[PDB]
């Protein structure tokens, strides 16, 4: 089998946002948002 | 919806108040005491545009809008000011440009060759974003921002010559810019000429001779490229050298007018009879912008002092003041008249004449577009990610929304509300208070959605004047420069329609040395005060810019106001750094259609991947915000709840027969005009498959009980009428534009005044 | 500086609970930093707005009217006081294990709330069950009536 | 075609010389404004290089060993029950790394190359971080 | 039916419990509400997955194993078996409450993990500054060595 | 004597942000470790 | 939740290591931070992953085992979980400049390596040279006889 | 990092092993050089293949199907065990030692023989750095007075 391992470890160039934010919302679920009722 | 009582201004509605902006907490404000006689006939409003996204990273320098990223990295990044953050630019400028190794050091690293020539074949190629990992070694900063600058100058003199790979590409998001100056804004900009000045001195280098030389002869050793970089770096730095402090230029010539305009000047000091007469006071003197501009400087600093020699050198101050802000700019002087074009005004009359509401509105062209995006992480831990826009999910909306467009039109709701004060109001004169002043401004509300804030502390920052401390600085920082927005726009309305206005000058709790407000002559002829006012001589002289509104006359807004969306489809491939969870909302939704055939309830469940067309349900794609869609909705829906709230409880009290009937004639009317709208979006793109589903999971729950089939002469229309009702909610209800509690009151009202029982009543023969 | 508005009132409050006990005095002098002497803290409070708002943390018996009127007086120490002034809040070693049993039943809460609308509704709906039975009836009588 | 093998070969030889000599060459200098022209020079390479195997992954039987690569990946995630693949293959990295890998099999299922002398010509684009820095990919349709 | 894989293994455990003591037998039967006769509840075990489940929750000691497995065989019973089975979390009279005073501490952490990034990192972070200074010291003398 | 140690503040300062940040952050670092349990927690329960 | 494949293993695991003593039980629950009582505890357990590993480190003895198959079915939490369970490593003063005596030294190697080829090669190249001289007859006579 | 899969095998194999017998310290202490205590041996197997690889050869017992399991689990240690474990096999009396034992030897010695050159050539290489130090020295004198 090829070895890809060494191609592997990287980094990314770094940069800095200008506005700080949005971090922790990376990985998320909002499960859905009912409807109202109807009559 | 912002509804306040003109008869007490203070208290109702203290942030459009003058009482508040130049520095009077207390309920005193002077009357028509003493006076000057003056015409605005200029102003400075910022160019019709809001943010788009633009991308630093490739080889080219574009001088105006570098220093809008400063504006927004300094300003509304949290720091102190743009001012003392371009100071710290020079001051990083010198360190390099100034600095012979730094120029050497990183021309042996992108042409490889430290001690010897390099021929015209073996060229290699080096990525952008190499030379800026080394450059932040050799020139350490804190502030990002600087080496993204340097980093594509070099890229701009070596571009010709191809020493670097073009494919990197990067993007950030500009920010939107307030239409009026507040005082440091006039600082900002000065200081930006500043800047604009140093920029378009790298950004001019061509290099043409360093790639003949190159060309011709073969080779050239590094010697020649770290001269001629070092030579063009302290070109700029020549430029920066030796401007005046924005701080004290404006802090000045913000005074010198003050003292010019205002009557009470001490003889003392009175700016002196050459400054009067220098080029281009006339000019300043006239401006507007500046005028509310000074009234803040009073309101904060308290006070003003002229540094500058009284004569010789603040008449070479003027002179490059003029010229700052003059020049193309975010700022471009335009005659009063056209930067409040697009407010516009409505009123209810009495009989005699005065006002009972009168209302003002901000007109809008609905935005009809809408986007998606799918976002992409780089690596594990990584923010830079890079979001993919997907086309046929948006292609769906874009042609679902663009049917709603047409039929929401602002205009249309004033014309609606008084045809309400029409009919809900007693024969008789309104002395018992003030005419309440209802205003309508989609922009404030708009503003809290893509700020994510609530509403309330919105509206209640106008009441009472001061800003929630409990919510985190970057709002109050964008709240505060709205509500001066707000404040602003208000004095140029006023100014426009009454060209009349007289400076005063405030002095009666000595607050500060020097103040002054307009008054305003507006001739009214009308018996009664609005507000409170002698209204003596057949025209009022009020301070408030706000009563002197209420006098005019219908107004109709010949301009629309342009909202535009943020544009994600072009650039593709660039990474994202700016956060955009902040615009996005998540996208997801579930309803349930329930009706009741023949004494059993049957409901069919739905979800809006099938209602696209998507065949499974994916998780990540999130909606860009409608702000302004949501804003307008938002409006037309308090409005609706608001008129038909108030027709119910005159409908109660009326006590008349004529007048009862005028009533009903006006709910059902409103009601099954409601509706015959909503109706209206349910024929559209996800209206159609939204009710093609739901009666499609109310069959198949039958097939089990053999019962009767309906006639559908007015059946297939009655059962039809109703479900597209349904689409009209659910389509409304999983875009953002409908909240779900306000779903359920408008199904409320709607149910109510059984619309449906009269919408089919024009189905029918008898 | 102190904006005299603030002075009128707060001035006195502070004086008073000085008079009352000298063991607060050393307090202040302590978290403030400034000189022991009750003329000196007094001194130091008209100056700036942020030591005063400090002092009155110290003193909230008599003094917690003042400190409020203070808020609407200057933005700018409130918001540079809520830091100044802070006290990390004992945990219980319990709670955060006490807190885990709750997950399996909030998410059964959430699935009743979004079926039936906000939770304000939900809070209702659960009385109107829990409700007498007769209400029922009465309801239904009115209606008899042709009341509705 | 052993005149191909030849000189993919020798080029092999030579270059992975190279490297051995500059790291060599910079650890002696000992001296700031060299070791910037070195290490301007490794990485100068590493490009240079990074885009030949890149290129010669276009190629189509460069293409065909992408688009299988993907495609059995996608195939064998559905079946998992998560989609997310198809916004995540093609990104800053992965869509390098699979694109290289295609680039070195192609010389491999040839003769023009030995398999242990392709893993380590990885390792040479590993520390270089020729990869990383450079975030862009031309496709040759 | 019961898949046997599971009932392989489900069967005997819960005959094993039932042979070691009699006080669980009436329990289940009261339960799953079957015929107190050990033969009887044995023969709807194999009927049902749902019933064997609610069986298997009535004895944990022995039958944990089981269980497992038969939640991995049946994922549909999963879902309505979590259901049927429930007990009710008792809650702190204190917690709620006490609960309150973090939310001035809480929004305190979330303002310095966006900063750092992901709350992992700024957990490590933490350890890097609280770690011990000669680190800092081994860490600059192997770059001294000129390794990285 | 404490010319020394004000530039050392001044320059945690700059890389913080304002004055401001850095009294909070470092509460947030002194700040006692369940905390950072209880906050991970509410993320596992799927509160943001 | 915790994927039954370990909780069938790990829950047993748990429960037998409480069995053996009670001053675990009391140490878990000051670490996870979970209600002292032992039946608490193996309810947060089944609610969390990472609840679940904390306690595997706590019990290294019996609980080692599926400690390790907890982390092959959730590389999710093999991060987390690294960094929520920590010790500063004790170092020795003598260390850091214990190491600066080898710098002479392994630069020493390193240009014997590259001369050589990989270091695997070298350790293999010394074993040659150190080996006895016989096998250099030996091998001299096996290309005698005409063997290669 | 150890893969799991290989973890749960080693770990109870060392360990049982240490347990066994407490002589077994004087192997891990011998070539990997793994600290004193039983406890950090532990934490170096845990770290490092190549570690754990030594580990498992060196005690015997209980160990080889462990040893061969890591082998294919993790097969870049193949090159790195089977060569830093390494015992001459002295001499055979008789002509026929053969490749019976020798096998791995004779294998050996052609690497070190194919680097350097002709087999002939390693033998002298051989001697070379077995000379006295003190014949560098002369054959550089004479070099010095200019003689070669």
């Amino acid at each position: 089998p090829t070895s890809m391992k060494a191609l592997d470890h990287t980094s990314i160039a770094s940069v800095a946002p200008l506005e700080r934010g949005s971090v922790d919302t990376d990985d998320r679920n909002s499960a859905p948002r009912r409807g109202a009722n109807f009559s | 919806m912002f509804n306040l009582k003109v008869k007490d201004l203070n208290g109702s509605a203290r942030g459009l108040t003058q009482a508040f902006a130049i520095g009077e907490l207390k309920n005193q404000l002077s009357v028509g005491a003493l006076q000057l006689p003056l015409q605005f006939t200029r102003t400075f409003s910022a160019s019709m545009t809001s943010e788009l996204l633009w991308e630093v990273g490739k080889g080219n320098i574009d001088p105006v809008m570098y220093a809008r990223l400063f504006f927004q990295y300094a300003q509304a990044g949290g720091a102190l000011s743009v001012d003392e953050l371009v100071n710290q630019f020079t001051e990083y400028h010198q360190s390099t440009a100034c600095n012979p190794e730094i120029w050497r050091k990183l021309t042996a690293y992108i042409t490889g060759s430290s001690n010897r020539a390099i021929k015209a074949d073996a060229v290699g190629k080096v990525p952008p974003t190499a030379i800026l990992e080394q450059l932040r070694t050799l020139a350490p900063s804190e502030h990002e921002l600087f080496h993204h600058i340097t980093t594509d100058f070099v890229c701009h003199v070596l571009s010709p010559l191809g020493f670097i790979l073009p494919d990197a590409a990067y993007v950030y998001r500009v920010g939107r810019t307030a239409t009026y100056p507040n005082f440091y804004a006039l600082v900002d900009c000065v200081r930006a000429s500043d800047l604009r000045r140093m920029l378009t001195a790298l950004s001019s280098v061509d290099s043409k001779m360093l790639q003949a030389t190159f060309k011709a002869k073969g080779a050239l050793a590094p010697a020649l490229i770290s001269q001629h970089l070092a030579n063009a770096a302290t070109t700029a730095f020549e430029r920066s050298r030796g401007n005046f402090d924005a701080n004290a230029v404006v802090s000045s010539v913000l005074t010198i007018l003050g003292r010019l305009w205002s009557p009470s000047t001490p003889k003392e000091l009175d700016p002196s009879a050459r400054l009067r007469n220098t080029n281009g006071i006339d000019q300043l003197r006239s401006n507007l912008a500046l005028f509310i501009a000074y009234q803040d400087m009073v309101k904060q600093r308290g006070r003003a002092e002229v540094i500058f020699s009284d004569e010789e050198l603040s008449s070479t101050i003027i002179p490059w003041f003029i010229e700052a802000m003059s020049e193309v700019s975010p700022f471009k002087l335009r005659p009063i008249n056209e930067t409040t074009s697009y407010i516009g005004q409505t009123s209810a009359i009495d009989h005699m004449g005065q006002p009972s509401h009168v209302v003002v509105y901000e007109d809008w062209q609905f935005a009809k577009e809408i986007t998606a995006f799918t976002p992409v992480k780089l690596a594990n831990n990584s923010n830079q990610r890079f979001l993919d826009v997907e086309p046929g999910i948006s292609d769906r909306m874009s042609a679902t929304l663009a049917p709603i467009g047409n039929t929401f039109a602002v205009s249309a709701f004033v014309k609606n509300r008084t045809a309400v004060y029409e009919a809900v109001s007693q024969r008789g004169t309104v002395n018992s208070n003030g005419a309440e002043m209802t205003l309508g401004f989609p922009s404030v509300v708009e503003r809290d959605y893509a700020l994510d804030r609530d509403p309330m502390v919105a509206i209640a920052a106008l009441r009472t004047g001061i800003v929630d401390e409990s919510l985190e600085a970057r709002a109050s920082n964008d709240l505060k420069r709205s509500m001066f927005n707000y404040y602003a726009a208000v004095m140029h309305y006023a100014v426009a329609h009454n060209p009349e206005v007289v400076v005063s000058e405030h002095q009666g709790v000595a607050a500060e040395q020097g103040s002054l407000y307009l008054v305003w002559n507006v001739r009214t002829e009308l018996r009664i005060p609005v507000g409170y006012n002698a209204i003596e001589g057949g025209s009022i002289r009020t301070p408030e810019p706000l009563e002197a509104i209420a006098y005019n006359k219908p107004i109709q807004p010949s301009e629309v106001l342009q909202a535009k969306v943020l544009d994600l489809a072009n650039h593709t491939t660039s990474i994202h750094i700016w956060p955009w969870h902040e615009a996005s909302t998540e996208f997801a939704y579930e309803d349930a259609y329930s009706v009741t055939i023949r004494n059993k309830r049957y409901t069919a469940e739905v979800k809006e991947f099938e209602l696209l067309g998507l065949g499974q349900r994916r998780e990540r794609v999130r909606i860009l915000k409608p702000t302004v869609a949501h804003a307008i909705i938002q409006m037309w829906y308090s409005w609706f709840v608001e008129d038909d709230r108030t027709l119910a409880a005159a409908r109660r009290t009326s006590r008349d027969d004529a007048e009862k009937l005028a009533i009903d004639g006006r709910r059902m009317q409103n009601a099954v005009t409601l509706l015959r709208k909503i109706e209206m979006i349910g024929t559209t793109g996800i209206g159609a498959s939204a009710v093609h589903l739901a009666q499609s999971r109310i069959v198949d729950q039958m097939a089990g009980r053999g019962l009767i089939d309906d006639s559908s002469d007015l059946h297939v229309g009655i059962n039809r009428h109703r479900i597209r009702i349904w689409a009209g909610l659910a389509v409304l209800q999983m875009m953002g534009l409908l909240s779900r509690s306000e779903a359920e009151a408008l199904t409320k009202v709607l149910g109510d005044s059984n619309a449906l029982g009269m919408v089919v009543a024009t189905t029918d023969i008898d | 500086m102190l904006l005299p508005v603030v002075a009128r009132a707060a001035v006195p409050a502070i004086e008073s609970a000085i008079a009352a006990t000298p063991g607060l005095v050393s307090r202040i002098a302590a978290a403030i930093g400034s000189k022991v002497s009750p003329s000196a803290i007094l001194a130091a409070v008209k100056s700036n707005p942020v030591v005063a708002g400090l002092t009155l943390a110290q003193i909230g018996s008599t003094g917690y009217d003042a400190y409020q009127q203070l808020l609407e007086n200057h933005p700018e120490v409130a918001e540079m006081l809520k830091d100044l002034s802070f006290k990390a809040d004992e945990i219980q070693p319990d709670f955060i294990g006490n807190l885990g049993q709750y997950r399996e039943e909030l998410e059964l809460v959430e699935d009743a709330a979004r079926f039936v609308g906000g939770m304000s509704n939900l809070i209702r709906l659960r009385q109107a069950l829990e409700l007498d039975i007769k209400y029922y009836g009465l309801k239904m009588q009115l209606n008899d009536m042709g009341y509705r």
